[PDB]
């Protein structure tokens, strides 16, 4: 009758066939991982070509609900969902031209690929060697030549059926299976309801301005001191306001300064309490990391492995003819027995995760275990970050030095002091801005503002201008190779992370602590705090009438990001820091530079 | 292997013979004596169903299974042996063999049959043939994969009562 | 009772008891003991 009871008995049709279809797709695709075939490929063969039609026609089949007259959120988000449609949203030719777009580089996407005519000799596999100079990479023609390399050669092996694919989806983008590019999206931030419940729209984004603006005189002086080692090891010449290529290392990452580690373990003389080397000093080992490190990490009580999983579990990556990697892998029926299973490595670090991986699943569960499609998460910016952000924020020092690693030799002498301190600072600090404009671009980017007709003159001249920041060659518009995201293609967005972090900086404060632990401002806590459990239950988490302010925060914690007691932490940091990054200046005055 | 269901509930009767004839769990009439007791002949109520469920296996019920085929009494009372059937009945082909009934349309008490099996509307379309737009059956397949919990999972189910019945029992001693 | 049902309400069911039979006998000796009045004044008129 209501939305509720014909989506109710359609669901409970519906979480049968939806579950259990990509249920046997999920199996079969564990049975394929045993043994490889086509019939495996959609059945694996039957059932993937069965799933992406079940879904498809699931919307033409159940496309039939209205919007207008709802003043509330479950149902109107809810039938907004449902009424987003696949195989079906648009008129006959156009979308027909959609589907072989989607399917046909949704298959070549991954077929494309090349070689090159350099060297009339070969053009066999590359990964391995340039990986060994990804893990020890220092070196300065091999950075210019190499970012010119890669991306050069990505373009068009992408280009002709993401062509088709992105390309005239692009066009079409232009005017983008919705609307297009700018205000309406900047017209949904403010939530559909009025006086009272929704959301603002500016006090994140003011906040991020206000810490980053003056957080630059961090990277002044930690680029300084990993400056002087990068230049020391990197390209030719020495001022304050330079020029840079990236890329191969051997291949992308080279991100961190808590990547450029090794050559800057943690400690020096005395061995670290370093989970190999101290906890082979406490006996704990890998295949007993999983067993004897249920123990030795989770000594709380990991979920166990189901019994016959644990039988038939071929556990590493199998390196037979099975070609198979458990990068972590997670299996869940639920079926009103409640069973989760996941490949996970389990560190510290995966403690954390083990916690609130429950709890990142506690997450989906709430869109995920809820009555089907009441279903429904907090917002969009929450969605893998939330196992990554509060695996960060699960980081207890101390609450794991009852359970056993970290000393307190949080010291200030000079040089070790320097090395010891500040890497811990190091990493709690990190960078924000071309993540930033990017995702601002992609917010300002649903109504309509982006010009397009002058071609030459205009794409020629706004392309050398936005492209700007150095790299050998350009990686950019005209030339097109940029739009290859795999954060566009798989839909991971950063923001997210982004937004759980405030809100792990806040609740995780409360959380290592102040439930009444031992020591500092930063520690947290929750030990022995059922309390704090039902607390979470209680003051920010149930939805938008009184918010997320409302049931867990305003006990586990509020709203905003800070760095107050990382400021106790952080304030060695800008008085060095200050002192002397003389050697890097702000902006680009293009006369004095280091790398030119 | 198989039983007689929630309506074929079958006089399987278990009595009026001389008496020449697995966790325990406990809720009803007094049960630690064996002999007192009244079982005096037996419709047998037994199935091998869902687990999870037990809970409402209990009085006053509220749910799927309570609002549209079966609720238990309130004054359902009785110790029994809540054991798992994992190894017999964990199938792993998938198994939909066992029928459970969607919709009821009658408030009914225990304890007897409806065998309504009429190509069964739940909705308003006259289904002339042609399923879709609310057109339904009136019994609803299981399916059982490889690997079904506890819930779904059937116990060798004996949550029931030691009920109070009407008739001189069969149990005793010297 | 006792072999089946506990007193939670059997204490209910003795009390009951034991109030209606409080009516019943206090009323046994009751009319009995108004019945004694009248018989005794019409001892004392007879002995008259």
């Amino acid at each position: 009758s209501t939305t509720e009871d014909l989506a109710k008995t359609f669901l409970e049709k519906f979480n049968y066939e939806a579950e259990e279809l990509s249920y046997q797709n999920s199996l079969a695709s564990w049975n394929y991982n045993t043994n490889i075939t086509d019939e495996n490929i959609q059945k694996m063969n039957i059932a993937g070509a069965k799933w992406s039609a079940f879904y498809e026609e699931e919307s033409q089949h159940a496309k039939t609900y209205p919007l207008e007259e709802i003043q509330d959120p479950i149902i109107k988000r809810q039938l907004r969902a449902l009424q987003q449609s696949g195989s079906s949203v648009l008129s006959a030719d156009k979308r027909e031209r959609l589907n072989t777009i989607l399917n046909a580089m949704s298959t070549i996407y991954s077929t494309g690929k090349a070689c090159n005519p350099n060297n009339p000799q070969e053009c066999l596999l590359l990964e391995p060697g340039l990986d060994d100079i990804m893990e020890n990479s220092k070196d300065y023609n091999e950075r210019l030549w190499a970012w010119e390399g890669w991306r050069s050669e990505v373009g068009k092996q992408l280009r002709p059926l993401y062509e088709e694919y992105v390309a005239l989806k692009n066009e079409m983008a232009r005017a983008n299976n919705y609307e297009d590019y700018g205000d309406y999206w900047r017209g949904d931030y403010e939530e559909e309801w009025a006086d009272g419940y929704n959301y603002s729209r500016n006090q994140l984004i003011e906040d991020v301005e206000h810490t980053f603006t003056q957080i630059k005189p961090l990277y002044e002086h930690l680029h300084a001191y990993v400056r002087a080692k990068l230049m020391d090891a990197y390209p030719s010449r020495i001022s304050p306001t330079g020029c840079l290529p990236a890329h191969l290392l051997g291949d992308m990452w080279g991100r961190f300064w808590t990547n450029l580690y090794p050559l800057m373990v943690p400690f020096g003389q005395k061995p670290n309490i370093d989970v190999t080397d101290a906890m082979v000093n406490q006996s704990w080992d890998a295949r007993r990391i999983f067993k004897e490190a249920e123990k030795f990490f989770v000594s709380v009580g990991l979920p166990n492995m189901t019994e016959g999983f644990w039988q038939n579990s071929m556990l590493t990556e199998p390196g037979d003819n099975r070609k198979v990697v458990c990068h972590p892998t997670a299996w869940d029926l639920g079926k009103h027995d409640f069973r989760i299973k996941m490949c996970t490595k389990v560190t510290m670090d995966d403690f954390l995760t083990a916690h609130h991986e429950m709890g990142h699943i506690q997450y989906d569960m709430a869109y995920a275990a809820q009555p089907f499609l009441l279903r429904n998460g907090a917002n969009e910016g929450f969605h893998e970050a939330v196992g990554e952000i509060m695996s960060l924020s699960a980081a207890t020092p101390n609450h794991l030095k009852n359970i056993g690693l970290l000393p307190p030799d949080f010291s200030e002498d000079s040089e070790t002091d320097i090395n010891f301190l500040l890497k811990q600072a190091l990493t709690i600090v990190g960078t924000l801005p071309f993540t930033y404009m990017l995702e601002k671009w992609r917010w300002m980017v649903f109504k309509g503002e982006i010009p397009k007709e002058q071609w030459m003159q205009k794409w020629w001249e706004m392309k050398r201008d936005i492209v700007g920041v150095v790299e050998p060659l350009p990686h950019d518009e005209t030339y097109c190779d940029p739009a290859a995201l795999f954060h566009v293609a798989n839909d991971y967005s950063f923001i997210r992370y982004y937004t759980r972090t405030i809100y792990q900086f806040q609740f995780q404060e409360a959380l290592c602590q102040i439930a009444k632990h031992e020591g500092p401002l930063y520690k947290c806590d929750i030990s022995n705090s059922r309390e704090a459990g039902q607390k979470l239950h209680e003051m920010l988490s149930l939805g938008r009438s009184k918010p997320w302010t409302f049931a867990l925060e305003r006990v586990v914690g509020a709203k905003t990001m800070d760095v107050r007691p990382l400021l106790n932490y952080f304030e060695p940091l800008f008085t060095w820091l200050k002192e002397q990054n003389r050697n890097s200046f702000v902006g680009w005055n293009t006369d004095w530079s280091p790398y030119a | 292997t198989r039983f007689a269901s929630v309506y074929a509930w079958n006089r399987k009767r278990i009595s009026n013979c001389v008496a020449d004839y697995s966790t325990f769990k406990c809720y009803g009439v007094s049960p630690t004596k064996l002999n007192d007791l009244c079982f005096t002949n037996v419709y047998a109520d037994s199935f091998v169903i869902r687990g999870d469920e037990v809970r409402q296996i209990a009085p006053g019920q509220t749910g799927k299974i309570a609002d549209y085929n079966y609720k238990l009494p309130d004054d359902f009372t009785g110790c029994v042996i809540a054991w798992n059937s994992n190894n017999l009945d964990s199938k792993v082909g998938g198994n939909y063999n066992y029928l459970f009934r969607l919709f009821r349309k009658s408030n009914l008490k225990p304890f007897e049959r409806d065998i309504s099996t009429e190509i069964y509307q739940a909705g308003s379309t006259p289904c002339n043939g042609v399923e879709g737009f609310n057109c339904y059956f009136p019994l609803q397949s299981y399916g059982f994969q490889p690997t079904n919990g506890v819930g779904y999972q059937p116990y060798r189910v004996v949550v029931l009562s030691f009920e109070l019945l009407h008739a001189p029992a069969t149990v005793c001693g010297p | 009772i006792l072999s089946r049902l506990d007193p939670p309400e059997a204490e209910v069911q003795i009390d009951r008891l034991i109030t209606g039979r409080l009516q019943s006998l206090q009323t046994y000796v009751t009319q009995q003991l108004i019945r004694a009045a009248e018989i005794r004044a019409s001892a004392n008129l007879a002995a008259t």
